[PDB]
């Protein structure tokens, strides 16, 4: 999971 | 907005797409090519192709459970690309990349379109 | 194989599917969830959870147009995850985080189980 | 587009  | 991403769920959406499809499960429609027929879903090849997005969109076709090409299609240049559709990859080789080519052209696929001009212009 | 690959072709599929949702172009299926209804592609619900594969790939289920979801279901934290399904983005927040993972572990969407249960933790 |  990321920050987009 | 302030989501968080998973970085491979559309890569991991399109290989369970892929496994339907070798498993023919929800495959709604046929398309034939020279007389080989290959099934698929309606929504992946809208998704892909420009061809099947104004085919599958048109109000009398989109009812339709067979699709035929235009006959100068190569059956292996479509299976080729409806590889592709379904994984990301693609089989260029310098015994396909013309029928490849023209396949994609007739149905829309414009980054394929540019990899094959670029790929025949580092050959001349 | 000696195939190339298009980087940003699942990412494009996945963003050509949620506009075909969006314009309500194709959806075969209606989930309803307290009296709450949202519109779908069984393929897309099936690629991305575990109960939906079941559901569809049971001979008699996979011809229903409606699934109705247990009551206890919260609509909001559907659509959040519905939403997921279609972009890759999850809008988890403090208000909906415990919504949220009850709905993943419902439809068995592993991967969101699993970033709510550490974001849970963090939070403790 | 890359080699996998
Ligand atoms: O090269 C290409 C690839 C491609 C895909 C589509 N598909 C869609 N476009 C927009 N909203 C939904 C869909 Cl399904 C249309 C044109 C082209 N041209
Ligand atoms: O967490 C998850 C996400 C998920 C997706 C599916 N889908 C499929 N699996 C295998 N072949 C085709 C499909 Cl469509 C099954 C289980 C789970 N569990
Ligand atoms: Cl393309
Ligand atoms: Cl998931």
């Amino acid at each position: 999971w990321v920050i987009p | 907005d302030s989501c968080i991403q998973f970085t491979r769920h559309a890569s991991d959406v399109l290989l369970n797409l892929n496994r339907l499809r070798s498993r023919d499960i929800l495959t709604d429609v046929v398309i034939v090519v020279s007389r080989e027929q290959f099934r698929a879903h309606k929504t992946v090849l809208m998704a892909c192709s420009g061809l099947f997005y104004s085919i599958f969109t048109d109000q009398l076709k989109c009812n339709l459970s067979v699709i035929n090409l235009d006959p100068e299609i190569n059956p292996e240049g479509f299976c080729i690309l409806l590889d592709f559709m379904y994984t990301s990859r693609l089989n260029l080789r310098e015994g396909n990349i013309m029928a490849v080519m023209a396949t994609a052209m007739y149905l829309q696929m414009e980054h394929v379109v540019d990899t094959c001009r670029k790929f025949i212009k580092a050959s001349e």
